[PDB]
């Protein structure tokens, strides 16, 4: 027997990187889970590294940044380096989620991974949110105090429950070295559980465009998909090196140059642009308690499309009406990302509450709907 | 909102360091150095910026001990733990005209003049905001305008009334280098010495970036052909059924 | 004149209000205010409106 | 090296009866004053030699250094300290 | 090391707070703070304990209030952003004897006191140590010791040397609670004091461990029954073997 | 089937805490692994949560451990428990090397847990050394620099390294700041290595006392272990409330309460209890690149127990004369550990160097011999 069987340890990556079963048919959309583990090795090196010339102290913070950029060699690399990732973190982690609801990948048996899959989405959010506010520029302190009340919904407890998470009555620096702490932490976290969903994955395997069973016809995961793999690799670094070589600020919002302020508020608070489409749907419940449920419901409304997909066949591949209403779905969710950061008036106000029903009623009432009849037709077309 | 409320969005000049491959002017970056130092300085801080910065960007090592040589900073106390001065060295940051915000405050009917060092990433419009706003003020704000006390009207700035009046007039700075000092020119050498201010990695990070892209740009062609090799054995494989 | 007084981080504005002020101020009837209270309520004395001055 | 329930990678048993009685049908701490005493002794008794020996001589090791080191730096030890170094 | 390199090692004298389950005595803490409000704070700082902190300690919220109101300490700038100064307040510091290390070496010839909110744990010995130096001033140094200029004679200090000189004397302090005020006792009181300033939080922290180590040895005891109820079938397990 | 058992993420917790077969009759020294584990998660909380409060700004950091003590709520408790749980680790550490060479732990089938074993008690070093420069009192710096510039014995590229791990010229704000970085990783780095040790373990499972085989008798971990566990948990919480709430500073050096001063040095520079007998064996050896080896060879020389132990049979519990030898090297490793603290003075320095020699010969003549000659003894003597 080969060591790499023989040995447990090295059992344990083949597994997962060599010997590992795949369909030999995933398409270029099975390459964002390679992209995300890329984003992640990323941020944890350049984080790891940022902390050793970050100060977390509020009357230090905004300054440590400063000579990140200024002084320390490369400083400026690994900051931008750092920012961008971000995003490109979550055009990897949307696309994936793109993938898995278009290709059926949350249908048993592939629950579980996807359940994982939803909390690793909600870590990313939250650790993204704490590692905006270290920079403790004026987005930085706004974004923290508006998203940060938002607990004060919370009936009875929520003022006691803010009050509480920032450490005093309001954003200061007791707020920003305990995001420093945690922001720090949650990224491993995060790798657990993007471990734990592989391993909740590898029961079934990789789902693949066709929706059926690839039991049939397996491809080891190395030499086809690691070679596979290095193609998106070298296409993500292209646009990775022309946000930060050539346009590092593109992403970035110019208020988080001017340091932090608790008595000037800045002309518009929005938050990172991936943020977005939450935010338009707190925007259109016109309460505050309702506004949050909402919110969360938005994220946590994924876990039940096991559920609402009613369809006796796997995926959008062959379902010409699905496909239409999956094309909808995406560009409602791209326009509530829009809505988010335009102005609270007229005509977007009504246009956001619009927006938001369509949002949930894919969940709710279209997915089961067209579910069932496309069920029918394919019955009573193929007869 | 309305327009106003927004401020006029400037126009895209064609900077010198807009460019891919394109390094700032160094030449207009020192003239921009002599205009914040005999204009803005009076007003601005730069807190960001130390002698030593401008070492091999805007000046020699000479010239810029001897502007930090010309000021005095806080030493140590002496050996009776009285207070001391002692001259400049290329370590010190270049001091700010004022001692705080109350008093920049004062000196400024109540509006603070912000610090100029992170200004051209702090602002939508970068460089183009700052040339479009120091030489955008009309002689006369538009018919209908009330203008706040100590406001002055320029449309580039949201809302239209800046606590800053117009400070550049054709021949306010006399440049070492000849260069006829107009409220064009002027208004341009300063907004890109700012913009070198708020980002001075600027020049190599662009060249960087070039090498990046041409080192990636290869790895990617190289990973398709060898992609391409790889698969081509299950992209060209045949079948014979034969129903058993 | 109204004055900002950092307090706990937040601002607090401070206001002496004129007569005048005032006057205008307990004109609105309280039955229609989304939040219904008269100034008597808010200030201990009518010249010193004393707020935390975050909005709501 | 190790199976698992069912197939742990024991020789083959056979010929072995076991018994046992439930937790609750018996007294935990039956016979505990006897230990407590007869058995600790007896193995405290059968180890003891294994702690003295080395306990003691890298006790007294220490104590003679110690000692020593103690002397050479009063005025008594002046001499013997500067032989020393 | 010679013993006088080392010093002379502290008796160990009976504190109150000595044992675990006992207090300081507060009647000693509020006489110690004034022994070093009369005495030790003309050369030595206590930095880290505010006006607050001795309050429901040795002081009431007044007094402390009054104590702090008497001092004046620096206020944000004025609306001109000019320097001002303010009355001290219960979240404010006690202000120490001297600006800086210069000025504190310069009325020392040369050594510099130590701040003495830490002392009490950043010397082998802690109250101990505190109260055998300050009463352990020989009238005469031993025969055959050279002191350094300025040194003086204490053989708890490491090399003998020390350059604090005695400062306790029957009846320099007249204590407030009628208390003999003698070299001994305001060692004791001062000692006391210091090691409060050093670990404020020794009163709950022991009584908080009075309710851990029950809490912990009540659960160590079930902890025992219940391995031992539920090992009793492997303990008890018998055999009979017929070999095949 | 049974949950536990069907769904793969509960079979691993499963395979490790509840059905894992272990041998019947494992004594009190097999619970130094999970107490073990109880330090790494005491550390983990208590760690993140100083990292809430800590300042890593040389300017900032004795005065922020400072707060924790006086202003945080319940600081005390959690600064102290960190600090002599940093002790505990090292006893608990000890004890399960201990046990591990006593039981011949190290032999075949199992030669990889223990070799992992070996890196993590390196990782547990670096771990612990880089947390006690945090707090920047005079022990602090002064540990930092002399440990530290061991590195420039390195030829060609030593002094080199120096600068280049400090960040500067001497410890400092760079230094600092980076140990704060890497204290915090190394943590989870060394969990990691946990994990492997006893995944790798998994293969051949616990050894027992007698040293035989346990596949002929096992017992589910749990209850049996679970609650055996308990005592020493319980146990291991009694020492830590008299250490932590009685006597906080027993372990310390009083100087760490001085803030670091570059100028004055202390009296004596001497690194913690638990790293003190290595200490011993660098001194031993007059050269400064001769002692580093030696330091560093005194940990990496345990991976070479496998080979350099003869015996046909595992483990000391009917061997008189290797248990002998056995209580001599375990008696000369604390006199290396006191030798470690007393000054640099006859007739210590002898003593030291007889000591190391001692160590060393141990592993590379003594237990080879005795090793081989119980051999003979225990087949002549049953003849
Ligand atoms: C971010 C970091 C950068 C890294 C890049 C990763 C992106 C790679 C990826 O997943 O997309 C490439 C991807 C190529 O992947 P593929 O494996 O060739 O085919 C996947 C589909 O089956 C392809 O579907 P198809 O075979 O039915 O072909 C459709 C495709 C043609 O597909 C191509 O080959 C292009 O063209 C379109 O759908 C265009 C839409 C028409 C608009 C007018 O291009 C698309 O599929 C784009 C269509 C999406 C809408
Ligand atoms: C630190 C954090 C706190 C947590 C505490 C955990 C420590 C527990 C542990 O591992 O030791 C308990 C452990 C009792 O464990 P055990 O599972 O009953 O027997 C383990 C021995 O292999 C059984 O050894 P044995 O049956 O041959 O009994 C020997 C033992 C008698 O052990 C008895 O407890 C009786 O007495 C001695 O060896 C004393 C030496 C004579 C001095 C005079 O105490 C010892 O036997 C210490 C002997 C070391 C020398
Ligand atoms: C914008 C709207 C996109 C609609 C897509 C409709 C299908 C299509 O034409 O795509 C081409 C292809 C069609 O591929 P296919 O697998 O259905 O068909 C391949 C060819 N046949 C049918 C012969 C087998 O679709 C994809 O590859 C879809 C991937 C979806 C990724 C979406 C990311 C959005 C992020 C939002 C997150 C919340
Ligand atoms: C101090 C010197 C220790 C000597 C030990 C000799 C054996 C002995 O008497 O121990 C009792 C017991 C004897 O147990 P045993 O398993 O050999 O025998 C049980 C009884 N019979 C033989 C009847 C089955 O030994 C242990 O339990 C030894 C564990 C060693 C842990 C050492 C920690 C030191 C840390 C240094 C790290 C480097
Ligand atoms: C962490 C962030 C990862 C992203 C890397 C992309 C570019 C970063 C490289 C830095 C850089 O600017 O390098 C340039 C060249 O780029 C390049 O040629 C680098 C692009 C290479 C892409 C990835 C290839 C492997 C990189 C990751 C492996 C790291 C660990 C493995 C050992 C020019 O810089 P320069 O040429 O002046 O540099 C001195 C040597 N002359
Ligand atoms: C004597 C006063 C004075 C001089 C001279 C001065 N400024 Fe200003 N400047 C101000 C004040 C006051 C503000 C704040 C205006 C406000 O916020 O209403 C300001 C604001 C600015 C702003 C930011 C406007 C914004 O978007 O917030 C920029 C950029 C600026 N100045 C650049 C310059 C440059 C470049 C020069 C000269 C070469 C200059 N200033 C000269 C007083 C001055
Ligand atoms: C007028 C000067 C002066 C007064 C009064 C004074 N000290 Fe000091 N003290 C010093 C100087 C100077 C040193 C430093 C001595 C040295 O390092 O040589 C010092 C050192 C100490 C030390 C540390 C010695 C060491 O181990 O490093 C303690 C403790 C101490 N003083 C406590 C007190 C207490 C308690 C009082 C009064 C109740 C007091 N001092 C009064 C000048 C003074
Ligand atoms: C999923 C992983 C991570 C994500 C998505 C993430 C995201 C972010 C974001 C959005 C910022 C604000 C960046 C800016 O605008 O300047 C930031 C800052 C920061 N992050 Fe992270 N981060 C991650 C991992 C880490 C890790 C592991 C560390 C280790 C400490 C870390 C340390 C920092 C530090 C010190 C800063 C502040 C300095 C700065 O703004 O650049 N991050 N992070
Ligand atoms: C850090 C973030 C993540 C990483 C590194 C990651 C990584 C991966 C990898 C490597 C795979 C297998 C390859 C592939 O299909 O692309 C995969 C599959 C999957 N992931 Fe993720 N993932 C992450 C986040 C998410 C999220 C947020 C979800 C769900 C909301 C999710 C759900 C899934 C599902 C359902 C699969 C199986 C899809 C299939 O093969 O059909 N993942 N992930
Ligand atoms: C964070 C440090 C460590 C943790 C949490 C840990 C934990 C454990 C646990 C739970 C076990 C199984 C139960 C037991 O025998 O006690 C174990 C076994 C073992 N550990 Fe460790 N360990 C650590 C460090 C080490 C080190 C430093 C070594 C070696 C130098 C080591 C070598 C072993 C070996 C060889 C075994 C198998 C012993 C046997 O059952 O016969 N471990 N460890
Ligand atoms: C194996 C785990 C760990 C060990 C052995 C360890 C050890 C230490 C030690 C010895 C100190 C010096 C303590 C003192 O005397 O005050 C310390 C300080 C510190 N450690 Fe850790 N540590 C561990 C895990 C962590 C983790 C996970 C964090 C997360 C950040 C952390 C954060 C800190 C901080 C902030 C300090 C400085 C504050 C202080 O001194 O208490 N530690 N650690
Ligand atoms: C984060 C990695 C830490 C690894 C340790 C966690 C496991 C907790 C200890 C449990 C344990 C295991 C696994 C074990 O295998 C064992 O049998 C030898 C024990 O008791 C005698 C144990 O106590």
């Amino acid at each position: 027997m080969a060591l790499r069987k023989k040995n447990s340890l090295l059992n344990m990556a083949n597994s997962y990187v060599l010997d590992s079963p795949q369909p030999s048919n995933l398409n270029y959309f099975w390459n964002f889970g390679s992209l995300l583990a890329l984003c992640l090795v990323i941020q944890l090196a350049t984080g790891i590294t940022l902390a050793m010339h970050y100060t977390s102290h509020a009357s230090l913070a905004f300054d440590s940044v400063e000579h990140i950029m200024r002084d320390v060699n490369f400083g400026w690399f690994i900051r931008y380096a750092h920012a961008n990732t971000a995003s490109f973190f979550f055009i990897c982690i949307y696309a994936h989620m793109g993938r898995n609801i278009y290709y059926g990948s949350y249908k048993t048996p592939r629950v579980l991974p996807w359940s994982i899959g939803v909390i690793i989405f909600l870590l990313l959010i939250i650790t993204a949110f704490m590692g905006y506010v270290l920079v403790f520029g004026q987005m930085s302190l706004w974004g923290a105090t508006v998203i940060c009340n938002l607990v004060s919904a919370i009936p009875w407890l929520g003022e006691d429950i803010v009050h509480f998470l920032w450490g005093g009555f309001s954003v200061g620096n007791p707020t920003l070295q305990r995001f420093f702490a945690l922001h720090y932490l949650m990224p491993f976290v995060l790798a657990v559980f993007a471990l734990l969903h592989l391993i909740a994955l590898h029961t079934a395997g990789s789902s693949n465009p066709l929706g059926i069973t690839s039991n049939v016809d397996k491809l080891s995961m190395h030499p086809y998909y690691s070679f596979k793999d290095l193609i998106t690799v070298f296409a993500f670094l292209l646009m990775f090196t022309l946000f930060v070589f050539f346009s590092p600020d593109k992403l970035g919002h110019p208020d988080n140059y001017i340091p932090a302020n608790p008595m000037v508020t800045p002309a518009s608070i929005v938050p990172e642009w991936y943020l977005l489409p939450f935010y338009a749907i707190l925007r259109a419940i016109p309460d505050k308690l309702g506004g949050v449920i909402a919110m969360v419901a938005a994220i946590l409304i994924l876990l039940i499309l096991p559920i609402v997909d009613r369809s006796i066949i796997r995926g959008n591949a062959f379902k010409p009406i699905s496909k239409l209403l999956f094309g909808f779905f995406i560009c409602n969710f791209l326009l509530l990302g829009v809505l988010g950061q335009v102005h609270i008036e007229p005509p977007f106000i009504v246009l956001g509450q619009i927006c938001t029903i369509f949002y949930f009623s894919y969940f709710l009432i279209l997915l089961p709907m067209v579910s069932t009849i496309e069920n029918i037709f394919f019955y009573i077309g193929s007869l | 909102m309305t327009a106003a409320e927004h401020g006029l969005h400037p126009a895209e000049y064609p900077w010198p360091q807009n460019g891919m491959l394109s390094t700032f002017d160094h030449a207009s970056l020192r003239r921009g150095y002599q205009v914040y130092k005999e204009v803005c300085a009076a007003c601005h801080s730069l807190d960001r910026i130390a002698w030593r910065n401008l070492v091999g960007v805007t000046h020699t090592t000479d010239e810029a001990k001897a502007f930090a040589e010309e000021l005095e900073y806080d030493d140590e106390p002496d050996d009776e733990g009285n207070p001391r001065k002692r001259p400049g060295k290329l370590a010190d940051y270049i001091p700010g005209p004022y001692p705080n915000e109350q008093a920049a405050r004062a000196a400024n009917q109540g509006a603070l003049p912000p610090d100029l060092s992170l200004i051209a990433k702090a602002r939508h419009g970068g460089a183009d905001y700052i040339f479009a706003l120091l030489t955008g003020y009309p002689d006369e704000p538009p018919a209908g305008v009330v203008l706040a006390p100590g406001m002055n009207y320029n449309p580039y700035f949201p809302g239209g009334g800046i606590g800053m009046a117009r400070t550049l007039f054709d021949g306010v700075v006399e440049y070492e280098d000849g260069t006829p000092a107009t409220t064009s020119q002027m208004a341009k050498d300063v907004a890109a010495f700012l913009t070198w201010a708020a980002e001075p990695e600027h020049d190599e990070r662009k060249k960087l970036g070039l090498k990046a892209i041409i080192v990636i740009s290869a790895m990617l062609g190289l990973s398709v052909y060898i992609k391409k090799f790889k698969w081509s054995p299950i992209k060209n494989r045949k079948f014979i059924y034969n129903p058993p | 004149k109204n004055v900002i007084i950092k307090w706990r981080g937040k601002p607090i504005f401070i206001r002496h209000r004129t007569s005048e002020e005032i006057e205008e101020a307990n004109e609105v009837n309280v039955a229609t205010l989304r939040d219904p209270q008269t100034d008597d309520e808010r200030v201990q004395k009518p010249e010193w409106l004393v707020m935390i001055g975050v909005c709501t | 090296y190790m199976g698992w329930w069912g197939h742990m990678g024991s020789p083959p048993q056979k010929g072995i009866a076991g018994y046992t009685i439930s937790p609750f049908a018996a007294r935990p701490f039956a016979g505990v004053v006897h230990a407590a005493i007869f058995n600790t002794f007896r193995r405290t008794k059968n180890q003891a030699l294994f702690v003295i020996l080395p306990v003691s001589f890298f006790y007294y090791v220490w104590t003679q250094a110690s000692e020593k080191n103690e002397w050479l730096y009063t005025k008594a030890g002046r001499h013997e300290l500067a032989k020393a170094l």
